[PDB]
């Protein structure tokens, strides 16, 4: 196999020599020149996702290694990897390009940050004041549904032989 | 054999009704799962692992790789979006005002609990608790689990800001502006909705917020009590993870070669051979890897409607009174609050039953001086000698007039019309 | 703003792209093109290639159906939304919240699109609220009086009627408030003249 070897808490018996997971996946083995017992932990890998505005707007972009952590690969650790390239803020915007775990990423260098999910409004809830209102706004909103798609035929034996 | 129901035979008679004299208020649970598990494979890694021999081969085969990528990217972004429909539907933060007194009502169950660092109520923190290697060996596998967009803290705080919305605006912060009402009187508008006078409500301001609080604390003892209370939710990542366990038990499937392992094949057979006995694995892995994504897609497509219905919940229920049966619960809907839920969501449905049901003798018309009489808003019914008009859903007598009554007609048309005075003021 | 529809097209056209892609992939056979095969190998070993090149093209045109009936569903969907939409909200006027627009909805015009249709919503939205002091009932000579259509709303001095969605005071009368019951009950209660029409009548 290929994969890093830990310190193991696991107490073997001792006519066990490898060891196996619940999805019967080797996650330990024992060494057979000396008797100890060791975690096999396959060696880390992720998804590299590039995260970028568009090349009209900039060229810059940042890298996320999706479930690596920052030490094994502007670094900042997010819970959904490890960011290369975009600074954090601790202000709040809304989310322009998600990177997932409340954190988005935007265009302006590139930042990430944690989202805010609205402006914050309290209402003046009282137990004998009512609110009113004094005018009207009409308002026309779309909205865009699909209705049909293309209409494929296929003939199956002129696509797999032809002629 | 199974008995459908206990038998119940309705006193069906010509000139007889049966009006309701008392009311219950009913909360009711509604469990919808809205998001799946995002879940991200690596073809080559999966069918192939470290053996550049595998990928070789694997690259005869096309685009399948991308095909699967591709629908399981659509799948990912398709729970996010699930996510922000169902909850993400209002874009101001409302808070509760910080002296929690609405006339009696009792929110403490669903407001969330400031002592908790999680900032959730009672009951979504019961939810949380009771829907639950595993996940290192999906991960070794070259299988990803990627995190929801949304936390399950901003997912609280969107429940959070619709509850308070609802709570002190009514239904006016879902159709524009928040708009303060006082909370008895946003109750007595909802039981203007289902046909229920205002007096009613106030004067039994007290009792109906003793049922509500009691039918709260039933609710939350209901859910605490009951294992199969969160099944729907509790399947769901039962799927999931069964899914990737069965796709990872795969990789130990022989497939009709010697070995399941790639290096033992490339180790003990020469490359013509071996090639035909990668082959065999790379078909078999494959297979089963599309199969999964037909299953993802099919359970997405799933989700996707149960969320789709959770969000129509979501704006008809909490945003507003609706006047569908039973779409809000079982009885005259009043009101819902949202709950998060791992997965999902959960609504309580308050609910009007009508209860405690009298017979009285009812006529279609009433005959005064030459002239038909029908009611305005109510039902005539009598108690044997007195005839009185009253309001359908609740039992109040009142004495039969020309302001609450209407003049059409004559009296010899109208099939039951009985004879009665009808004062004038 | 059109991307919904957009992405139906661009999905379509993938789609075909892809299996048209698929005819290029060799799936373990020594060529893609059936007649090099034919022409250069006897029927015995051309027969193994054509069955690799013809389980390999069956897999490819299975997957793309199996995707198509998908789609398909969703599309059937989202077609089944928008004939309700139509339904129910430009041949008549609804009073589900958010299923025809976001406000009060008045109603809706439906426009045609590529594979599509658009919804015009024209929704009532409330504006420039003011607040008012409230009370659940008004009590006049031991009696409680409750609004018929509004809500008793006070602007600090004097009471008034008024409808719920939009700001219109009225003088609180018999005529539209209704009496249930005597002031000892409801709670919140305040206490006001409420006028009566026939007076002036029967004085003068
Ligand atoms: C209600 O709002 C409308 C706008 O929606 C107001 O109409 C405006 O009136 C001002 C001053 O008279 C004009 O300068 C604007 O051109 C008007 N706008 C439009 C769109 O006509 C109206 O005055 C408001 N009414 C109340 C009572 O507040
Ligand atoms: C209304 O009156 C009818 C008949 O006077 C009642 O129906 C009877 O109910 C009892 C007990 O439920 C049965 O044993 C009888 O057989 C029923 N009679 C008929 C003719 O169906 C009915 O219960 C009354 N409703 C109320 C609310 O009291
Ligand atoms: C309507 O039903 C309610 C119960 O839901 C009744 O309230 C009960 O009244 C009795 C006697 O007055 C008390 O002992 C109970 O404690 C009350 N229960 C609750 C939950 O408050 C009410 O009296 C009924 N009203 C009518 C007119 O029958
Ligand atoms: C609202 O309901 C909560 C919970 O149902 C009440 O809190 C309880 O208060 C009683 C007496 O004060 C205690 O014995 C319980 O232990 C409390 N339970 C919890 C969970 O806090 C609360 O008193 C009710 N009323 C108000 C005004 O909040
Ligand atoms: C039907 O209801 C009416 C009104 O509640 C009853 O009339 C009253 O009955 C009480 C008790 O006998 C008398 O003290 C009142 O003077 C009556 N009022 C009037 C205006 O007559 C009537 O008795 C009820 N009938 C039945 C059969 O229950
Ligand atoms: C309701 O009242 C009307 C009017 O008093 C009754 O009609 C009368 O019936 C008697 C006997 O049948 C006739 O002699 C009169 O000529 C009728 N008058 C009119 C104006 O039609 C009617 O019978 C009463 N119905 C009931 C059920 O009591
Ligand atoms: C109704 O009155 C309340 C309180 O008198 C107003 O709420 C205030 O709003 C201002 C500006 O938005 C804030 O600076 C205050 O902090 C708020 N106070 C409280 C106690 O919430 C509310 O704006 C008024 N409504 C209208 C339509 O004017
Ligand atoms: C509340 O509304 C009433 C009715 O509009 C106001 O009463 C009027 O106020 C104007 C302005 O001074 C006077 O010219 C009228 O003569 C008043 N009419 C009556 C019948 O008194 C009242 O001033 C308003 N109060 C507040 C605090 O705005
Ligand atoms: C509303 O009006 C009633 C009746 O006019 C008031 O009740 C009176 O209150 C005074 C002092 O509190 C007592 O001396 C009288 O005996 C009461 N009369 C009755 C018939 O109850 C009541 O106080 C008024 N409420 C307000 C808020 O002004
Ligand atoms: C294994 O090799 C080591 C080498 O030093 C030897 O000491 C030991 O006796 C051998 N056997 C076992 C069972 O460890
Ligand atoms: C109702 O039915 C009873 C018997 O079934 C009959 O005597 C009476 O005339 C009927 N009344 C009406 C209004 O049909
Ligand atoms: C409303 O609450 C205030 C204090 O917050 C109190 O003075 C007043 O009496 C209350 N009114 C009603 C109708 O409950």
């Amino acid at each position: 196999g290929t994969g890093v070897l830990t310190e193991s808490n696991k107490k073997f018996l001792p006519f066990q020599q490898f060891g196996r997971d619940i999805a019967d996946t080797t996650d330990a083995v024992r060494d057979p020149q000396t008797l100890e017992i060791l975690d096999i932990t396959p060696c880390s890998f992720g998804g590299v996702s590039v995260i970028t505005p568009g090349t009209n707007t900039s060229n810059q972009v940042a890298v996320l290694y999706q479930g690596v952590n920052c030490t094994e690969v502007n670094v900042f650790q997010t819970r959904a990897g490890c960011l290369i390239g975009a600074e954090y803020v601790n202000n709040s915007y809304e989310c322009d390009i998600p990177i997932g775990a409340g954190i988005c990423a935007s265009y302006q260098s590139i930042i990430a940050y944690t989202m805010s999910l609205g402006a914050e409004n309290s209402v003046a809830y009282s137990n004998n004041s009512i609110a009113i209102p004094t005018n009207f706004t009409i308002s026309v909103t779309t909205e865009i549904l699909p209705v049909s798609m293309t209409k494929t035929s296929v003939d199956c034996t002129m696509y797999i032989c032809g002629d | 054999t199974m008995s459908l129901g206990a038998e119940n035979s309705v006193a069906y008679s010509n000139n007889s009704i049966a009006i309701p004299t008392n009311f219950t208020i009913s909360v009711t649970t509604e469990i919808l799962p809205v998001s799946m598990t995002k879940t991200s494979v690596d073809c080559t890694m999966y069918i192939c692992g470290d053996s550049t021999e595998c990928s070789n081969l694997l690259l005869q085969y096309g685009s399948f790789c991308t095909q699967l990528k591709r629908a399981l990217t659509g799948i990912a972004v398709e729970q996010d979006k699930n996510t922000q429909e169902v909850f993400a539907q209002v874009k101001q933060i409302y808070k509760t005002p910080p002296i929690k007194y609405f006339g009696g009502f009792n929110f403490s169950q669903i407001l969330p609990d400031p002592s908790k660092p999680s900032k959730r109520s009672p009951i979504e923190d019961l939810l949380f608790n009771k829907v639950t290697d595993l996940i290192c060996a999906q991960k070794f596998n070259g299988l990803t689990v990627l995190p929801p967009l949304l936390t399950d803290e901003m997912i609280a705080q969107y429940t959070s800001a619709l509850l308070a919305g609802t709570i002190t605006s009514g239904w006016t912060f879902g159709a524009g502006p928040a708009l303060q009402i006082p909370f008895p009187m946003q109750m007595a508008y909802r039981f203007n909705g289902i046909g229920v006078t205002q007096n009613v409500l106030y004067e039994n301001q007290k009792l109906i917020a003793n049922q509500f609080n009691s039918a709260i604390g039933k609710i939350q003892d209901s859910l605490s009590s009951t294992p199969s209370a969160l099944g729907k939710l509790q399947d769901v990542v039962n799927h999931n993870a069964q899914a990737l366990n069965t796709l990872v038990k795969q990789l130990s499937s022989k497939f009709g070669a010697i070995s399941s392992v790639l290096n033992d094949i490339l180790s003990r057979l020469d490359p013509p051979e071996a090639e035909v006995q990668i082959d065999r694995l790379i078909t078999g892995r494959l297979q089963s890897l599309q199969t999964y994504v037909t299953q993802q897609l099919i359970r997405a497509a799933e989700i996707r409607a149960s969320a789709n219905l959770a969000a129509t919940k979501m704006s008809e229920c909490v945003l507003g009174q609706s006047k569908r049966v039973d779409f809000c619960g079982k009885g005259y809907h009043l009101m819902s609050f949202p709950q998060s839920a791992p997965h999902g969501v959960v609504f309580l449905h308050v609910t009007y039953v009508p209860a405690q049901e009298k017979n009285f003798t009812t006529a279609p018309a009433i005959c005064h001086d030459g002239k038909a009489h029908f009611p305005r808003e109510g039902v005539f019914v009598s108690n044997g000698t007195h005839w009185f008009v009253t309001q359908r859903n609740f039992y109040e007598p009142q004495i039969i007039t020309t302001d609450n009554t209407f003049v059409s007609g004559n009296c010899d048309v109208v099939i039951g019309i009985v004879n009665n005075t009808v004062y004038d003021p | 703003a059109l991307g919904k529809l957009q992405d139906v097209v661009n999905h379509n056209a993938q789609a075909l792209n892809t299996l048209v892609k698929q005819l290029s992939s060799k799936f373990g056979a020594i060529s893609s093109v059936l007649n090099d095969i034919l022409s250069r190998l006897d029927p015995p070993e051309a027969e193994v290639q054509i069955d690799r090149l013809i389980t390999g093209r069956l897999q490819s045109l299975q997957t793309y159906v199996t995707q198509q009936l998908i789609r398909a569903a969703e599309i059937r969907a989202s077609a089944n939304l928008a004939a309700t939409k139509m339904s129910e909200c430009v041949l008549g006027q609804s009073k589900r919240v958010d299923f025809c627009g976001k406000g009060y909805h008045l109603m809706s015009f439906p426009q045609s699109a590529p594979h599509g249709v658009v919804f015009l919503h024209v929704t009532y939205v409330p504006a420039q609220e003011k607040n008012f002091t409230t009370a659940p009932a008004i009590c006049h000579d031991g009696k409680a009086h409750f609004p018929r259509e509004g809500v008793f709303v006070s602007n600090g001095t004097h009471w008034f009627v008024t409808q719920r969605n939009f700001y219109e005071p009225q003088i609180i009368t018999t005529d539209n408030t209704f009496v249930s019951g005597n002031c000892d009950v409801v709670i919140g209660i305040v206490n006001n003249t409420v006028y009566d029409p026939l007076q002036p009548e029967l004085d003068s």
